[PDB]
C-alpha cells in the first residue's frame, strides 16, 4: 500500500 | 519507536498527522530534517519530530 510523501513544506515552529 | 505529543498539532493536508497534547504516537518512518511519519488511532501520516518526546 503507498504511503504518503514527506511533506515539502518546512516543518511549522512549536507553539509559544 | 513509541513517542508522546508534546503540542497539539493540525494537519493541513491528508499525508499529516494530527495529534493533541499527550496523545501516543507510533513512529513508522524517521527521516532527519524535521517530519516523521507516525501512526495513531488508526490514521498514518507525517507530523513534526520536535513537536513530540520519545517514551
Amino acid at each position: 500500500p503507498s504511503r504518503p510523501p514527506r511533506p515539502s513544506r518546512p516543518p511549522p515552529p512549536t507553539p509559544r | 519507536s513509541v513517542v508522546r505529543a508534546k503540542f497539539n498539532f493540525q494537519q493541513t493536508n491528508e499525508d499529516e498527522l494530527s495529534f493533541s497534547k499527550g496523545d501516543v504516537i507510533h513512529v513508522t518512518r524517521v527521516e532527519e530534517g524535521g517530519w516523521w511519519e507516525g501512526t495513531h488511532n488508526g490514521r498514518t501520516g507525517w507530523f513534526p519530530s520536535n513537536y513530540v518526546r520519545e517514551i
